[PDB]
C-alpha cells in the first residue's frame, strides 16, 4: 500500500537487511539514506513574544 | 457609616480544587491513542481470521 520503491534494487542479495521478530519482518535497504522531514515542523513560526 | 449586615454577608474566595503541576514526560502511558503505544512482541503479533 505504501509502495514499492523501497524493494526496488539491482542487486538485493547485498543491499537488504532483514530480522523477522514474532510476527512480522523489517528490512532495510543498504543504500537508501536516512532523511529527515522538512516542510513538517511542530509550529510553522511561531513568534514566541 | 458601613452596614451591619454587609461585612458578614462577604465570604472569602472559594476552594481550588486541584493544584496544576509540570507533567515530565514518560508519565502517560496506554491511552487510547490509535498509534502504536502496546510494546513488546505484543503488538508485533496480529490475529488471524
Amino acid at each position: 500500500p505504501n509502495g514499492s520503491n523501497y524493494i526496488k534494487t539491482a542487486n538485493p542479495r547485498n543491499d537488504l537487511r532483514m530480522v523477522t521478530v514474532a510476527d512480522y519482518t523489517f528490512i532495510v535497504n543498504r543504500n537508501v539514506v536516512a532523511q529527515k522531514n522538512t516542510k513538517s515542523v511542530n509550529l510553522p513560526n511561531y513568534n514566541p513574544n | 457609616k458601613m452596614d451591619t449586615n454587609q461585612i458578614r454577608a462577604v465570604e472569602p474566595a472559594p476552594l481550588t480544587q486541584e493544584v496544576s503541576s509540570v507533567e515530565f514526560g514518560g508519565s502517560s502511558d496506554e491511552t487510547d491513542t490509535e498509534g502504536t503505544e502496546v510494546s513488546g512482541r505484543k503488538g508485533l503479533k496480529v490475529e488471524r481470521d
